[PDB]
DNA sequence: GAATTAAGCAATTCGTAATCATGGTCATAGCTCCCGCG
DNA sequence: CGCGGGAGCTATGACCATGATTACGAATTGC
């Protein structure tokens, strides 16, 4: 917000912050693999809805930044 | 610069390096037309048939094409008259003097101009006859003028009836000007401004305009 | 039958075809400068040259990029030392760049379309071109309904006396200052700021062009900083009787100037998103960049109208208003005094000979289209997709046939205002009936 | 003094004179010299404003001058057309004079001589000898062509003189050269004023040894040494080449009515005159009839530049600069202009022309006897074949086998000839004069006296073949018909295209109607829409298809709509629909539908949405009165053809009605042509629009037409589309047919002027009777004013590949079911000249096989697709492996021109390489045989690159080398594409085309 | 429901990221589009592995 | 088991997965602490202390000396 | 109810790893022993950071 | 010496060349860990 | 213990090759 003389520092911020949230989501990936290997019974329909919402959000993010010319 | 053998009376054709790709076919046609051509007393000297082959074609950008040499006292260079008794070169000198304003001249020569090759379509004519050796020089003229129009940018033809078929006589499309003959009646060569048109058409092809005052002989 | 030639050649050696070829050469040298009409004339004349001389050095053109950058040079954003000598300084303005070449139409840079200009500006430009033949073109700037001559690029003469003549026939000009220098002064930001201050023009300038006295290929010099400011809203401002300018507004309140509607929509300005601007000392100037979103042309126009308001439509370079429209809009487009009915209007048109001649020459549909300020091709596209019920040259009932034109919101806004268009068109048919029938 | 006009011709410079070659009843040729003037038309005030007085000025009466300018109007405030009636004068000028604001300057001075003096160029005239001033023997001067050429006596027969010739030249290379190769043979057909048809051939004695010369003398061929010893009565005469050329010069200097030679101006007469300048220096001197001027024979190359695209040079015709009145006629140029054949050399022209059916009565080991008469072929075809066989030497049998004639017997109504032929099974074969199975270069190489006499026979066959082609095409009757109709000199009839041949009768029309058409503004460019070609609704028809063709549709369109440039009231255009509806309402009120017709056309500009042209029908214009004159005179000459008994008068009237048909069809095309004197973009575009509307109207009434209970029910209301008409609009129409007929009519296809109606019946005679009923019912109820359809044919098993491409059998109105089917092929590969004869033959046989499956019954297309693909696969592999089919069957053709947008087109470069390498010069408009040639060492190729670089032009001297081969793969690709376009299912066809050539085949979409 | 609120604040923080890249993404350069398309395709590969691991088990 | 190369490769490749998973546990614990929801970590502290005791015993028993 | 069984499975896998290292540890040889010791320093650094995150409250 | 003509578009097929879908390959940034030296 | 050098995986955009699409022009017929 306000004024940015160069955008590129905020671009470095969003690259590092999105790297952080990739580390979070890989962490929950390989600990959900851990609790699946533990053998406890779970119901992950709400997780399926949550990753469907996440997929819709990341396709909305990718639909207007990926293709040039 | 380059020479090839000829079985007939000139016996030698001197040509420039850019005149090379038509010379085998020109010798082929001349070796069948010359045995019948050299019986008649030609208005140019038979050793002066191919003076214009000694001129390069890359520096030329416009070609002044006549249908034949002058029927009397043929120099062998088209529109060249040291005596300056020919009417056609007098009208060329008059039109170029109307172009430039230079009225104090002894004679005119289209050969000495940079970018101008003066051309006779039929390279020879009989003494006192017009278009006499046309059947001899037909395919030779088609070949040589096709080479010129492949090289030069603008073709200027000094005849309306004579050069009416000039798009048929040339296989490649070239900027052609079928102008009026200088010796034509009703002063149609006095009326027209074809050398101005030559200059304008050369600046349309991004070429250097012709200094027409170079051709005056003082 | 050789009284008819073997293959007859025309009088292409004559002086009339010489003057035609010289016109071809002069129009080819100004091919990028000219409009579409002179480009079509050039194509027809190249076709004539191929028909007569069997080959022409130039070629027929289909699309020509309208750029006068051959007479300009690459712009620099660094401070630089200048050479000693005489220098004339002309400001370069923010608005859309237009040129008036020798084809007597108003050529637009980047598209080549001929723009419609008022009659007094057209007459002043014609008098300027007829007074001095050596002018190649007249560079103009369109912003806020003011046609101002940014520069007058010519080969032989200086633009100073040309700008003096433009002041004489009524064309608006910037202040010209002939300031000479002695040493190699570094053209920094402070000297540019004091030069813009010494120009003393309230109109927005983007850069400064310095003019040599005897040297062509003139240079523009621009100092700016690329900035990215967040956007609060896009607000419209009144610059005319009916039309509006876009003006995009930040959180802080700094007014970022927008060149036109096409400049706003080609950069894809979205609410609460960052934009690319050229930061100046006083004003804020939006960069001439292209947007990188996936949103299409019709959808970005639709959302810009939806943010501004559904009673707005795109009219060329400027937005416009719709609403009630009676006799006063036809009055102000007829530049005469106010009317209450048809009868006083037709009597004072009978008093005004020039207004009556303009009514006679212009068609009724064109007059009623210019009354409400409609775009030309967009309104033709709207009318060409719908039917009418007509009695005595009056649209008593109209219905729309093709719904597919209504996805464009400008077409939908003009279709909403078509009732007022029908009322004004019935008024102008009544006027043309009581004058010439 | 009774004369019949032979030719009109002008003096070659100096004093400009116009001469008339004419023939009396006793056969004495009469020359009349006229002072040829530059005619000009000015008004009265311009005529008095002339500072130099005119040489002559005849009062032309009050003639209206109308400014024919197509100015578009965006409203109905249209100014009236600028009609200015003034006294007009014919400014006859001996020299060319530039007169400001001089009207009617588009017309020829020869046409102005014709119409103003009342002279028809094909007319018999009783001359008043007081106006004739005798110059010398046989030549007169007429200073007053009005009163002298006033009595038009009817036509009388004349003894026309002829010189049909052809020459042979020696050659060791592909083509002879003039300077190094002597002339071997000059044959002539000397038809003089007495009718004594002499066929004599000159033998060159310099190509024979002295003992060979005396052997030729002992064989009956007399030998001469000069001109005075020459006798035209003996058929074979030996001489030196100088004496031969002096005989040629003496014959060409004779004032024949027609010297006719096939490819003669280009080759034969040019070779004669050039070799005459070579060996002896003499010149073929053409002298004027008054003998003031004398010109030499110089073949001037006339090139016809095209008018489309780059406007490049399209055709080249060669002519003779004779001023003695002889119509030096090149048959090569004439049949190039008229006929559509693959090659225009004399062998193919004689093969197409003189084709006859010959039955076999006697068969031998090598001598196979053919008999042709009126039973074998049509009437007059066998007599024509006997006439050609009188001097003929070789007969081509069944388009493939060329046979030398051993003995020829001329019957009373046919021919009897034995042929050097192998024994053949069938009884009836096609006999034609095709190619000649000799190798003329090797035949000249080992040249002896038997060779000299055999090519003397071939040379006299070519010289008489000029006569047989002259009489076959009816060129004297077509020449007289073009002279009378186009109002041109008899030499000028075929040498001019549509504009000059319309400028004569338009001049007639403008002087009867007292009308002047002028164009002050320049003529700008628009494209427009032509006729509406409908999509064929079914690709195949097992049912009969009725052909209802309009009787000269676009002339009836112009006459009906008054579509002339001056009757155009205005062109109403609209950029928007609202102005379009305002203009529609104001067109309904302002211009009433009976007096004015509103033609809703396409927009001429992209911003316009409508364009309506208005035509005043209170008085008729130039185009309708000209076309009414053309159609009335064609009907009149067809009526006199019906009341003619002699074959000569029948030929004259048939050529007259044909020439009027050609000029009436030409009036359409000259309205759309920008530079014509008939140019009117609004009238031409309205002509196409009204003709399209009539096509839609006739298709819409015939779509779903049901003939039930002896009553014809049209589906749509029988309304005149242009205006409300007084005639009945009831679609249910009484017939004159039996009640039991319950048949459905479906308009499946529609041409520019033809509507194809498919009746569900399959009986032929029933379809012909019902269709004649439909034709008369349509001409009585459906159509209106001058619009009449003529029923052309019943199409049995009509096979439509696409639009304008169909193949069918003809069952005409005169024909019946008992008559033999006649093959009409239109637009497909058999008429295509860019298609090899192998492709034509196989598409004919396979289309006949698919016609046979359609005639046998309803059976599935998958199995038939499979068996056609298997048979095609077998035939194409057998053709690729065996190569048994000859070079001629795989040989394409192309017309050479210079109308090219790209200068580096491989067609232009290919013909340039041929003319630069090979001694044969291909001219502009010449049709050259080409084939696809690659070296034989390459294998079978699936993918194709650089196909047009494989093009090589094939001539008569070309032989296929051992290392070279024909590129058969592109022939199989084109042929297989044409098979799979006719086939139904795409899936097997794409698989076959990918397994055979490795590409995706293009399929037509209906 | 620890993974529920974990996926909840990943959704919230990622939606904040989507809003700020929507604010800045009109004006992104070419090598930026390349790098961030690479980074986003790596993240969608990660959620594809998530979908496979929670579907198969 | 000869030359002990496979056992050393196994105990290198497994402990990288183990440190990845325990960094994942720390990362998801930081995430759920940043959620704002109140949590208690008593049994987690007990498990962390006993695995710290076991890994310090393993470090004392894995010395090369 | 899931992180505790996750770290319980981590403790079980570490028990298996510790028992097999104790089985093979009659000979280790110095370079891989030093590598495993530096891996155990990384182990106790991760454990120290997670203990800080559970004691920070 | 010069001197003017010159039929319209609809529609199909075949070859050529510019353009683009699809796919292979190659630099290239990320990026992640192994080793290491102080 | 802490960060640099280096080496290898790993997608990923840019670029090149191949083949299918389509405008584009000539040839040709038709009416």
């Amino acid at each position: 917000r306000s004024d940015l003389s160069d955008l590129k520092v905020a671009t470095d911020n969003i690259v590092k912050d999105l790297k952080k949230i990739i580390t979070r989501i890989s962490a929950v990936s390989t600990v959900l693999e851990d609790v699946q290997a533990a053998g406890i019974s779970r119901q992950f329909t709400s997780m399926t809805k949550a990753i469907t919402t996440l997929s819709d959000l990341v396709t909305e993010g990718k639909s207007k930044v990926v293709r040039k010319k | 610069m380059n020479s090839v053998t000829i079985s007939h009376a000139p016996y030698t054709i001197t040509y420039h390096d850019d005149w090379e790709p038509v010379m085998s076919q020109l010798v082929e046609f001349y070796n069948e037309v010359a045995s019948w051509l050299l019986r008649d007393e030609t208005s140019p000297i038979p050793d002066k048939f191919f003076i214009q082959l000694k001129q390069p074609l890359r520096n030329k950008r416009v070609c002044v094409c006549g249908i034949d040499p002058y029927p009397k006292d043929g120099t062998g260079v088209p529109f060249e008259s040291p005596n300056f008794t020919k009417k056609s070169i007098k009208e060329i000198a008059s039109s170029i003097s109307r172009l430039t304003g230079v009225i104090d001249y002894k004679g005119y020569n289209l050969n000495i101009i940079d970018g101008v090759i003066p051309w006779n379509y039929y390279l020879s004519c009989k003494l006192g006859e017009t278009k006499s050796h046309a059947i001899y020089w037909d395919k030779i003229s088609k070949l040589l003028l096709q080479h010129i129009t492949k090289h030069v940018s603008v073709l200027y033809c000094l005849g309306k009836t004579d050069f009416s078929n000039i798009r048929a006589k040339l296989e490649s499309p070239v900027t052609t000007i079928v102008g009026y003959h200088p010796a034509a009646r009703d002063h149609q060569f006095e009326k027209d401004r074809s050398f101005e048109i030559i200059n304008v058409l050369l600046e349309l092809d991004n070429k250097t305009p012709i200094n027409w005052a170079q051709g005056f002989i003082y | 039958m050789h009284h008819h030639h073997h293959h007859g050649t025309g009088s292409m050696t004559s002086s009339a075809d010489l003057t035609n070829l010289k016109e071809l050469l002069s129009l080819y040298k100004s091919l990028r400068f000219s409009d579409s009409v002179a480009i079509e004339k050039y194509n027809s004349l190249v076709e004539w040259g191929t028909s007569t001389y069997w080959k022409i050095g130039v070629q027929k053109v289909t699309n020509v990029e309208t750029s006068i950058s051959d007479y300009y040079d690459e712009v620099k954003n660094k401070p630089f030392n200048i050479d000693p000598g005489y220098y004339i300084f002309l400001p370069v303005y923010f608005g859309s760049v237009f040129i008036y070449s020798k084809g007597k139409n108003m050529v637009e840079l980047g598209s080549g379309n001929s723009f419609q200009i008022p009659d007094e500006i057209r007459s002043a430009c014609n008098k300027v071109l007829d007074s001095d033949n050596g002018i190649d073109f007249l560079r103009f700037v369109l912003l806020n309904n003011r046609w101002i001559m940014e520069d007058a690029i010519s080969k032989y003469q200086s633009p100073v006396n040309i700008f003096k003549l433009a002041s004489e026939y009524g064309l608006n000009i910037p202040n010209y200052l002939e300031i000479e220098i002695e040493e190699d002064t570094l053209f920094d930001d402070e000297l540019y700021s004091i030069m813009e201050r010494s120009f003393d023009d309230t109109f927005p300038k983007i850069s400064i062009s310095y003019i040599k006295l005897g040297e062509l290929k003139r240079q523009v010099v621009d100092f700016f900083k690329f900035s990215f400011m967040y956007i609060e809203s896009i607000k419209v401002d009144r610059i005319g009787d009916n039309i509006f300018i876009p003006s995009v507004i930040t959180k802080s309140g700094k007014k970022i100037l927008v060149k036109d509607v096409d400049h706003l929509i080609r950069s894809k300005v979205r609410e609460h998103t960052f934009v690319k601007v050229k930061k100046k000392n006083t004003f804020s100037i939006l960069y001439d960049y292209d947007g990188n979103g996936t949103e299409t042309r019709g959808e970005v126009i639709k959302r810009i109208i939806d943010t501004i308001g559904r009673d707005y439509y795109v009219n060329g370079k400027y937005f416009s208003k719709v609403g009630i429209a009676g006799l006063k809009q036809l009055t102000n487009k007829l530049d005469i005094n106010e009317c209450a009915t048809v009868d006083e209007l037709v009597d004072e048109i009978n008093k005004s000979g020039t207004v009556k001649r303009k009514i006679k020459n212009q068609s009724v549909f064109d007059l009623s289209r210019e009354c409400l300020g409609y775009p030309e091709a967009d309104f033709i596209t709207l009318v060409n997709n719908m039917r009418f019920k007509i009695e005595n040259c009056k649209v008593v009932n109209f219905n729309i046939e093709n719904t597919n034109c209504l996805n464009n919101p400008s077409i939908e806004t003009i279709y909403g205002n078509f009732n007022q268009f029908v009322s004004i068109f019935n008024t102008v048919t009544d006027v043309k009936k009581r004058l010439f029938e | 003094m009774d004369v019949r006009c032979i030719n009109w011709f002008e003096s070659h410079g100096e004093n400009r004179f116009l001469y008339l070659k004419s023939r009396c009843r006793n056969g004495e040729t009469v020359f009349i010299r006229f002072p040829h003037y530059f005619y000009y038309v000015v008004t009265d005030e311009i005529y008095q404003s002339l500072s130099p007085p005119p040489f002559n000025a005849r009062p032309m009466g009050k003639m209206r001058t109308i400014d024919i300018d197509e100015t578009i109007s965006y409203n109905l405030d249209i100014k009236d057309r600028k009609c200015s009636v003034a006294d007009m004068w014919l400014i006859e000028e001996p020299k060319k004079r530039s007169i400001q604001n001089a009207t009617m300057d588009e017309f020829f001075n020869i046409s102005w001589f014709y119409i103003s003096n009342g002279i028809s160029p094909d007319g018999c005239y009783s001359l008043d000898e007081q106006y004739l001033t005798k110059i010398n023997n046989g030549c007169y001067h007429c200073d007053d062509p009005r009163n002298c050429f006033a009595k038009e006596i009817p036509r009388f027969d004349i003894p026309r003189s002829y010189l049909f010739l052809d020459i042979e030249c020696h050659f060791d290379k592909k083509f002879p050269s003039v300077f190094i190769n002597p002339i071997s043979h000059t044959s002539y057909c000397y038809i003089d004023l007495s009718g004594k048809r002499l066929l004599f051939t000159l033998i060159n004695e310099e190509m024979l040894t002295e003992q060979e010369i005396q052997e030729a003398v002992d064989r009956g061929c007399l030998r001469i040494q000069s001109l005075m010893e020459m006798d035209y009565e003996r058929e074979l005469v030996l001489c030196s080449e100088i004496v031969l050329l002096r005989i040629a010069k003496q014959l060409l200097e004779l004032t024949f009515d027609y010297v006719v030679t096939f490819n003669g101006h280009n080759f034969d007469l040019r070779y004669i005159t050039n070799r005459l300048e070579l060996l002896t220096g003499e010149k073929i001197i053409f002298r004027s009839p008054d003998k003031k001027e004398a010109v030499h024979l110089c073949i001037y190359e006339r090139n016809q530049s095209s008018h489309k695209g780059v406007c490049g040079m399209a055709n080249t015709t060669f002519h003779v600069n004779n001023n003695n009145g002889t119509i030096f006629f090149d048959l090569y140029s004439f049949i190039q202009k008229s006929e559509k054949l693959d090659s225009y050399k004399l062998d193919s022209i004689s093969k197409n022309a003189f084709s006859c059916m010959g039955k076999v009565l006697n068969r031998g080991v090598r001598e196979m006897t053919f008999i042709g008469d009126d039973t074998t072929d049509a009437k007059g075809k066998a007599d024509t074949f006997a006439k050609v066989l009188t001097t003929g030497n070789y007969v081509t049998v069944d388009e493939d086998i060329i046979c030398k004639v051993i003995r020829k017997d001329i019957l009373e109504n046919g021919f009897k000839v034995v042929l050097s032929c192998p024994t053949l099974p069938n009884d009836i074969y096609k006999l034609s004069f095709g190619k000649d199975d000799i190798d003329l270069a090797q035949m000249y190489k080992d040249y002896n006296l038997n060779i000299a006499l055999d090519m003397a026979r071939y040379c006299i066959h070519d010289a008489c073949l000029c006569q047989y082609l002259w009489e076959y095409y009816g060129v004297e009757t077509k020449t007289d018909a073009g002279a009378a109709t186009y109002v041109l000199p008899q030499s000028m009839v075929f040498e001019y295209r549509a504009s000059t041949i319309i400028k004569g009768p338009l001049l007639k029309l403008l002087l009867e109607t007292k009308t002047i058409l002028v164009r002050s503004e320049t003529k700008q460019k628009f494209p427009y829409e032509g006729g509406k070609v409908f999509a064929p609704k079914q690709k195949m028809f097992s049912n009969n298809v009725l052909i209802f063709d309009y009787n000269s549709l676009y002339p009836n369109v112009c006459i009906f709509g008054n579509l002339s440039p001056e009757t155009l009231v205005g062109v109403v255009v609209s950029t928007n629909r609202l102005e379009e509806e305002i203009n529609n309402q104001l067109l309904l009120q302002k211009y009433p539908p009976p007096r004015y017709i509103t033609v809703h056309c396409e927009p001429r500009l992209p911003n316009l949405i409508s364009e309506i042209a208005i035509f005043d029908r209170s008085i008729e214009g130039t185009i309708p009165r000209l076309l009414r004159t053309f159609l009335a005179e064609r009907a009149r000459y067809k009526k006199m053809l019906k009341q003619a008994t002699s074959s000569t008068e029948k030929a004259i009237y048939d050529s007259m009605q044909y020439t009027y048909k050609i000029v009436a069809n030409s009036v359409y095309g000259l309205m759309g042509f920008r530079n014509s004197a008939l140019y009117s973009y609004a009238s031409a575009k309205s002509c196409t629009s009204i003709g399209r509307r009539m096509i839609l109207y006739l298709e819409s009434v015939l779509n779903g037409a049901e003939l039930s209970n002896g009553m014809l029910r049209f589906a749509n209301t029988l309304s005149n589309p242009f205006y409300m008409d007084d005639r009945d609009i009831n679609p249910i129409v009484k017939t004159s047919l039996p009640i039991d007929y319950r048949f459905r009519f479906r308009s499946v296809y529609g041409d520019t002027d033809s509507v194809f109606t498919e009746i569900d019946s399959q009986d032929v005679d029933k379809s012909i009777e019902i269709a004649k009923e439909l034709e008369r019912l349509i001409n009585s109820r459906v159509l209106f004013n001058n619009f009449k359809i003529e029923f052309e044919a019943v199409y049995k098993n009509l096979i439509m590949q696409s639009k304008k491409k169909y193949t069918t059998m003809k069952y005409s109105a005169s024909s019946n079911s008992k008559s033999v089917p006649e093959r009409i092929n239109k637009g497909t590969s058999e008429t295509r000249r860019d298609v090899s004869k192998f492709h034509k033959n196989m598409i004919k046989t396979y289309k006949t096989r698919l016609s046979e499956m359609l005639s046998e019954g309803r059976m599935n297309s998958n199995q038939v697709c499979i068996d056609i693909l298997r048979s095609l696969e077998t035939d194409l592999r057998s053709e690729f492996d065996s190569r048994s089919s000859p070079l001629e069957l795989f040989m394409l053709s192309r017309m050479h021109h210079s109308n090219y947008k790209s200068a580096d087109n491989p067609n232009m470069y290919l013909v340039t390489e041929y003319n630069k390498n090979n001694p044969e010069t291909i001219e502009l408009g010449e049709r050259y045989y080409f084939a696809y040639i690659c070296p034989a060492n390459v294998p079978w190729t699936k993918k194709l690159v650089n196909i047009k670089t494989y093009e090589t032009i094939i001539d008569r001297s070309f032989k296929l080398g051992s290392n070279q081969r024909i590129f058969y793969e592109v022939y199989f690709k084109r042929l297989t594409s044409e098979i799979v376009n006719l086939l139904d299912n795409k899936v097997l066809c794409i698989s076959f085309f990918q397994r055979m050539f490795g590409s995706r085949p293009t399929f037509y979409e209906a």
